């Protein structure tokens, strides 16, 4: 799997351990990089201050600077095309998740109702959904002499309604729906349908230009406000009245869903920020496992490289530090389909010593699925010399093999728990099999992991579904985030579950008025590396020409 | 269980104590220090005076123009303080306590347990204790009713517009409830430094007052509780309160020739000669070994953990590499036995990214900024920071980040109260008397 | 004990942690020479202090300091300098963990980090030049598989040079293949020396694996220590279950 | 001063009380709007959910909809440019202040010295930040096979130092060097000098797009880490050493300062938020006091402009809200000078009566001149029909008044405190006038106004320069926050004085390699309501044209 | 909660790991649990009552207990962990499927700052959520303070009076 990637981007055989250096021309080898000096040039110039400059510190290319094939695709880009800075996709994926606020509407129509006094029908709800969609780009319902947002910069901003009561979904207009049994397989869709239930939601998602001025706890207050407009307006109420303070409670509190909630105040953050969201959550974001029900793997690697990209690239890699980065931290689990091979491979074991999601969640079957998989991938580098300098990090090396073993294990068992247990083993054996694990404090999870894997205690106990970039210690460190979502993926697609922990979160996703493409992460992030895919929030419109 | 009891010398200061005995809602001594820390405020006036006087208040490089104001604090501490207890006084004969401190630079203000008693916040007594300053600094110095809140401000900063005292001259060993990691994460909440600082850099006293502190919210998190009560209990005993003499004798005779690795040895060994410990099977050459007791196990291993910093981090007199030697004395001590390390796993992990974050670019600092608190050195259960508050006190002045630079008001004025800076003697006595 | 294993390079990794087993030496550097790889200091002035000697000062009232007797750079206020190695994968002696290993065993007063690219020790200055004497010139160094590095440390787990070196960013050291030796023309932070300082005589593929820590597939398969992945699996199992309850 | 535009705005002479209403054509007089609706259906059309749509609810325009003139300006504009989100300006103002963070650099370079043995001079200290710049906008200076950020996405980012050393200041590149003599004039110069001390600091202003993805606290941890990484290439010590984790802990705590501090559970978000940003803050961020040193009313009038356009449209009308928003909540205190002529004739009253400066504060000034000039502003609407027209709701008429107010009795005194006493004897005065104040909850603040002003109780007492969105009584109401911030600016620019509360931050904001001119706020906002106003962080490089 | 697998709250469920304990019918067993764990001596005021037949349980932790807490809501922690180790040695839990106990109980915490979707409640709630240094007794809900006082207004009035004037 990861040979044709291994001879292209290496003149030798993979097999060979000797090569020449120092003989690419230093910095100037790569077209990216040389690009990057030009536009310092300029900037320069027409500034007054220095910029970008090759020839601070350290020459960068002694060695060939790699390219890389993402995963899965036929694309290879330089690395400097997937850091999230220089890639517009990898931007829109957050903005997407970001943006996203769902909130209930079962007590809301209870309070218009049972306090307001007014009918509500499907009529009704679809000419609130009218309203709803008219209000929540920028547009006004109640007020004379109000200035209005621009339609242009808000094109991804709408509202659709996610219902378990399939018989009031077949009433509301088919364009404010978003549909379970048309976007869903068959048995997916009625294990969400039976998750959900006869409650019914309303899918916001606001304009991307708001999360780029503002931030992901303004999502929800935006939600709030625009939907207490739009009921007003549509049931003809008090623009302003007792009863209306029920719709601001219960948007913004007692039915309302965000992707993330709050952060303690070492790293103090609202709502919808990217540490917030557990791994279940961004698992159930992904929509791979909609198209691929029987390939456990690919679901889970899908869902490795959209989380690994969001937590050690955008929220690892600047919220909580910045600069340069960590792109290649990120990227050693989704170019040159090197994880994939272990993972694949790891499966192929799995289906025959076991069942898919037949085993006992045991010790016995962590040692046996967790060694096996973690030996063949540490034998792998040391086979193929090329590889080892690939992933030339230890760190990125540790998460490949962890991974690997981690999801194998998540598939034997179907549990994530487990298959968390199997990635604090792989761990471990990687430290005395190479002498090392990675860099300075990269094993604090994995030591503190076997204990804390199964305890319940107060700030140690918890499944890993329900874990996040908050679980005290997952906070800190790169080559870890990512990967648990994975092994959380890996466990729910081995039993053929919709969703790993959200029903709604998951249907929301699914929604093809989104702007990225959620079934395909990596195959989106190229066309990102391409510089071919067209994000929402840009102010060209606002702007001279 | 039984544990013996020996004081900073290695002398012997109590005989047969039940570990039952040792526990927070036990033991008196443990119960008032916790009382003593609500109650115990430190107040800069000299601070208060300078900030008022150039009217750099809300701190950080601030300054209010055209709002100085020339009042002297200081020459009127005495005065300051007797208003003081008058507002804070609940019955005559009860422990309320101002006294002036350093020629009125400083102030201890420390609130009768009748307010303690009716407090939820543990922090809050900042604020009393605070507003009394404020109170008593606006009717001896005569403060015009204009600038008045100037004096709020000098105390306590840009509250409430920060969510703490920012730039203010009021600090307690607790700061601020909404700066916790968890519920119960209160009294995890003080550096090491401050630890160090009021311990006035005695070695065994300084562990002693982390461990006591640690393994207090430990119970108060439900941590030491139920199958747990007794690893805390037995791990409390042997690594802060020097019991069976062990942190001190390993100390003794390692000292002066030994490393981390002999001392790991000198757990082992220990460990085997007191049936802590056996053989469970023997490899192709080396023994696996077995515990007996788990807790016992746990304690003997975290009590040479502290020995095994006092021992290479004293050689060196730099505190530094005190995150390496919890890194390496628990990685050594498991390869060496086929067991695990202090807290099974969380204390040699606490110590990877402890010593990732004082070796690196993104954040941390040097040891005596952490605390039980820090997302850093937060994931082991009580059994790593009185490790490192050892190693901050055996420091001969290596660090730009020490307790003069960051805890100086605790150790000044802390550092004068006798269960503070000798909080041994007085949970050992505790401990005798409670157990009868 | 130190380390369970029944392989070859197991048991290397008892001898280099063993206080016991003697070094072998394959080298002979100056001290002069030692100081300017670590190019910190300039070998005839005086050492820097970053605090004043413990014989002159204010010693606080400590039992615990009656009992630990300093280092000669900690009795003198040294101020407290590193060396920072890089060991190839390709069959390199020594190895990150392994090194740090060594040091709590070997040496007083350390404090050292264990990273996968490079392997740092830290402490007093005038210890340091001691110590870094024999992690040099012993058969725990290589010129050709381990590198002396405080920057730009990228190269362990690289293809080997032409001349079957390991990749240098920086190009502080080069082969003189007049003497057949590895010498050094810059510092471990990549300042051009003045004189080249021969460190030289890289060992062949052979002698090295004979030496190796590393588990390799074309050496020692991590797969065929079975005592080891023994223990380490039994590390994990008695971890799991004594965080999820102490036992019994 | 408001006839002018008063004229142009309505046929009538402002005197008369009568006009004809529905008769304009309903939504479709603005040429904004109708561009509103052609993006809307040419969105529906390749979407296929509903977006925009005048027939919704309310018919906009059964009146004339205003056009506005930003005050001290010839620019009149819709109101619908000047929404924020429809303001590139306006979005420009916000991203300057929340990608600044300075740094000090004193106890770093003790650090270099005396626990790493380096010489620390000027020529070390310019190599330095060449280095800085290199690595700030996400260049590589010690790893090998770093992947980097393009420069032409970042070509705003940049550093310089301030000094009061001014020995040290001219040794320092001039490119890299904020000029306290330069760039003020020499009076404030020589405060500043006095105020800020041999102390030297680092001003570091990230990308705009690091903004627009992240978040604020994202700021200082990524000012932090490149200033990390320079100091090891420029100084030549371990990539990774002890001492490297005081220049962690002097650039994130002990030395750092950042535009604003975090906020508590219920608004919870970290620093470089708008909320945590105090009012002299704000006012010493606006440079104004730079350019027109002998009018005090100019200065303070422009810093209302971008406090009322920070707090109430950015902050209250989207990150704590959202939706249509708060522009004309606004707008009412900057354009068609009514609030500039309220201000200017009180300050000729206080320059009469009492000096500018002058008066001691006292009960009995803030009796007179509030009183005096809150009846002025009242009289003025109740005169002048359609200004009362174009000042609709009386929150915006409260604010008007109690602004002119309240500044005035700061022009008098010097004294914000005392300036803020008489803003909330103001408007307890509008209240029994008209027999109204504001919207439902507007007068929580003022109504607790008066007692809290000069108590100095737990979270009651604080100077006015001190307070900010999260002093309990202002965390919740429009048309208060950016009013307060004049109030400060008034006082200080009475008394002559270079800055309000900050000496740093007023010399950092002065910098000319900023993207929005602080010296000039209002006519950046007709700049950029015109759509002339040039943004940096727009990812057209990136991204398919 | 653990019936079906509903834990952390609002709308989530982990598919796959639902798990039929009775946890009410052992309610009283459950509770003599919870007194061992919980008491400081035999003569102090810990009570651990079953309430509305085995579906509520009153756990009030001895006073030696509280004394030496800085945390207000701590006692939820200690109470709260008693209900977690009492279920899972009562009702026979799998070590591995134990921590849907403990999410069962407090939720989603410690990934959120508090216990989101948890059954563990007391008059306080959480010390980070509070609006300034001493707010702990002002962050009781009006509807709390009057359910307690069963909508007996001058009672309801004095628990808001005296928990607002201390
Ligand atoms: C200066 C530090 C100390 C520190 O706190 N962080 C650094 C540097 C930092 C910088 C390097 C940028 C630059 O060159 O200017 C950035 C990009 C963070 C930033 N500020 O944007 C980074 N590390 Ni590092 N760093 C990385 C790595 C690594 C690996 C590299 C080993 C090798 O043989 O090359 C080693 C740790 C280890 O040995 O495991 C490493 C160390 C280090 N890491 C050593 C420098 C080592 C050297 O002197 O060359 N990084 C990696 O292993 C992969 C990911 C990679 C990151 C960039 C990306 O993800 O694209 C980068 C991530
Ligand atoms: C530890 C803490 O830093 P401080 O010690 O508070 O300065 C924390 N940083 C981080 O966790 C940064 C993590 C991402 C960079 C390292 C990745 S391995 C933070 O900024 O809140
Ligand atoms: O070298 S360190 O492990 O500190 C950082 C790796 S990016
Ligand atoms: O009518 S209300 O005062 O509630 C809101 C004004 S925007």
């Amino acid at each position: 799997l990861f040979m044709k990637a291994l001879k292209e981007k290496f003149e030798e055989s993979p097999e060979e351990k000797y090569t020449k250096f120092y003989i690419f021309g230093g910095w100037k080898q790569s077209e990216r990089k040389k690009e990057f000096k030009e536009w310092a040039d300029k900037i320069v110039e027409e500034r007054g201050v220095p910029h970008y400059n090759p020839d601070i510190g350290v020459p960068l290319g002694q060695r060939k600077l790699m390219s890389y094939q993402v995963s899965g695709t036929d694309v290879f880009v330089e690395g400097d095309d997937l850091t999230f800075v220089n890639n517009a996709a990898m931007q829109q994926m957050w903005d997407d998740i970001r943006r996203t606020v769902i909130v209930g509407m079962d007590t809301a129509h209870r309070v218009l109702e049972r306090r307001l006094g007014k009918e509500v029908t499907p009529e009704t709800i679809n000419e609130y959904m009218e309203t709803l969609n008219h209000a929540l780009p920028g547009g006004a319902v109640v007020q004379e002499h109000m200035v209005e947002i621009h339609p242009g910069l808000t094109w991804d901003c709408y509202a659709k309604i996610i219902t378990g009561d399939l018989e009031l979904a077949d009433e509301i207009d088919d364009k404010f729906l978003i549909d379970i049994e048309k976007l869903f397989p068959e048995e997916q869709a009625e294990q969400l349908i039976k998750a959900i239930g006869n409650r019914t939601y309303q899918v916001c998602r606001m304009p991307t230009i708001v999360g780029h001025v503002c931030d992901g706890a303004t999502m929800y207050r935006w939600a709030a406000m625009q939907i207490a407009m739009s009921f007003i307006c549509a049931y003809k109420i008090a623009a302003g009245e007792a009863a209306v303070s029920d719709f601001a409670f219960a948007s913004k509190h007692a039915e309302v869903i965000n992707m993330g909630e709050m952060l303690p105040a070492r790293r103090a953050r609202g709502e919808n920020e990217p540490g917030g969201v557990p791994f279940g959550v961004l698992a159930d974001c992904v929509q791979t496992m909609r198209k691929y029900p029987d390939d456990p793997a690919k679901v889970a690697l899908e869902v490795i490289a959209a989380g690994a990209m969001l937590y050690d690239q955008i929220w690892l890699g600047s919220y909580m530090s910045g600069g340069v980065g960590f792109t290649q931290y990120a990227t050693a689990v989704y170019p040159d389909n090197i994880l994939d091979d272990y993972v694949y491979y790891g499966l192929e074991y799995v289906e025959d010593k076991y069942g898919i999601a037949e085993a006992e969640p045991s010790m016995d079957v962590v040692k046996d699925v967790a060694t096996e998989v973690t030996l063949y991938g540490l034998e792998q580098y040391e086979r193929y010399p090329a590889a080892m300098e690939t992933h030339f990090g230890g760190s990125q090396r540790a998460a490949v093999c962890a991974a690997a073993a981690g999801c194998s294990t998540a598939f034997a068992t179907g549990h994530a728990q487990a298959g968390l247990n199997g990635w604090y083993l792989s761990q471990i054996l990687h430290k005395e099999g190479q002498g090392r694990l990675g860099f300075y404090g990269y094993a604090l999870q994995d030591q503190c992991g076997a204990a804390n894997s199964l305890s319940v205690r107060s700030d140690e106990g918890l499944p890993l579904e329900l874990r996040g970039p908050n679980y005290p210690n997952y906070a800190m460190n790169v080559g870890h985030l990512g990967e648990y979502a994975g092994i959380v993926q890996a466990a729910h697609a081995a039993r053929g579950d919709a969703f790993c922990v959200h029903p709604v979160i998951k249907v929301a996703f699914a929604d093809e008025n989104l702007v990225f493409d959620f079934t395909e992460p990596r195959k989106e992030f190229a066309k990102g590396a391409l510089r071919e895919f067209e994000p929402a929030g840009e102010r060209d419109l606002i702007v001279p020409a | 269980d039984t544990v013996d009891l020996y004081d900073d010398r290695g002398n012997c200061v109590a005989e047969e104590v039940p570990i039952e005995v040792l526990s927070p809602m036990r033991n008196e001594a443990i119960q008032s220090i916790v009382n003593d820390i609500k109650r115990t405020v430190a107040v800069d006036l000299e601070g208060i005076e300078n900030a008022l006087q150039n009217a750099t208040v809300g701190g950080k490089g601030m300054k209010i123009p055209g709002r100085e104001m020339d009042v002297d604090i200081v020459d009127n501490a005495e005065a300051i303080a007797d208003e003081i207890e008058k507002m804070i006084r609940v019955y005559q004969d009860d422990d309320t306590n101002v006294e002036p401190m350093y020629d009125g630079k400083r102030l201890l203000v420390q609130l009768p347990s009748e307010r303690v008693k009716v407090m939820a916040d543990p922090y809050s007594g900042t604020l009393q204790a605070g507003m009394a300053v404020v109170h008593a600094i606006i009717d001896v110095c005569e403060v015009d009713m204009w600038d008045a809140n100037m004096v709020k401000a000098a105390v306590f900063g840009r509250y409430p517009q920060t969510i703490d005292y920012f730039g203010g001259n009021v600090a307690s060993m607790l700061d601020v409830p909404m700066k916790q990691e968890g519920v119960g994460y209160a009294l995890r909440n003080i550096m090491v430094n401050h630890i160090v600082a009021a311990t006035r850099k005695n070695t065994m006293q300084a562990v002693c007052l982390a461990a006591t502190l640690q393994q207090t919210a430990m119970f108060e998190m439900g941590d030491a509780l139920g199958p747990f009560e007794r690893l805390h209990l037995l791990g409390y005993a042997y690594q802060g309160l020097n019991a069976d003499n062990m942190v001190y004798d390993i100390v003794k005779k390692h000292g002066k020739e030994g490393t981390v690795g002999t001392v790991v040895r000198e757990v082992v060994e220990r460990a085997l000669e007191d049936g802590v410990i056996e053989v469970k099977e023997e490899l192709p050459s080396f023994k696996v070994y077995k515990a007996n007791d788990m807790d016992l196990w746990n304690a003997y291993a975290a009590a040479g953990l502290v020995a095994a910093v006092m021992v290479n981090q004293g050689a060196a007199r730099a505190a530094q590499g005190v995150s390496a030697t919890i890194l390496y004395y628990n990685d050594l001590l498991e390869y060496e036995t086929g067991l695990p390390g202090v807290d099974f796993g969380r204390a040699e992990g606490t110590a990877v990214g402890f010593s990732f974050f004082s070796h690196s670019i993104y954040g941390g600092g040097g040891p005596g900024i952490f605390h039980g608190n820090h997302i850093v050195t937060r994931h082991s259960k009580g059994f790593a920071i009185p490790p490192v508050a050892a190693a901050m006190a055996l420091d001969a002045g290596t660090q730009m980040f020490s307790p003069e630079v960051t805890s100086k008001l605790i150790g000044d004025v802390f550092g004068e109260i006798d269960e503070f800076r000798e909080p041994m003697k007085y949970i050992t006595e505790a401990a005798a008397e409670e157990a009868k | 004990f130190y380390y369970p294993g029944e392989t070859d390079v197991a048991e290397n990794r008892r001898k280099y942690m063993n206080p016991n087993y003697e070094l072998k030496k394959l080298r002979e550097i100056p001290d002069e020479d030692i100081v300017r790889l670590m190019g910190h200091r300039e070998p005839g002035e005086e050492y820097p202090s970053v605090h004043p000697p413990l014989e002159e000062m204010e010693e606080p009232e400590c039992p615990i300091r009656e009992l630990v007797e300093p280092t000669e750079g900690a009795k003198a206020g040294d101020r407290i300098r590193y060396i920072q190695f890089t060991d190839s994968v390709y069959f390199a002696p020594i190895h990150p963990y392994i090194r740090a290993r060594m040091y709590m065993w070997r040496y007083r007063g350390v404090d050292t980090g264990s990273l996968s690219g490079r392997q740092i020790i830290e402490v007093r200055e005038r210890d340091l030049e001691k110590i870094a004497k024999e992690l040099l010139e012993t058969e725990i160094f290589d010129p050709a598989r381990s590198g002396v590095r405080g920057a730009t440390v990228h190269g362990h787990a690289l293809r080997l040079d032409e001349n079957g070196l390991m990749l240098h960013a920086l190009r502080r050291y080069r082969l003189n293949e007049e003497t057949g030796e590895v010498e050094y023309v810059k510092d471990q932070v990549g300042i051009e020396l003045d004189e080249p300082i021969p460190v030289g005589a890289p060992a062949d593929e052979d002698d090295l694996k004979e030496r190796t820590t590393i588990y390799r597939i074309d050496g020692t398969p991590y797969r065929e220590d079975e005592e080891l992945l023994q223990v380490v699996q039994r590390i994990h199992e008695l971890r799991t279950l004594a965080g999820y309850r102490p036992e019994e």
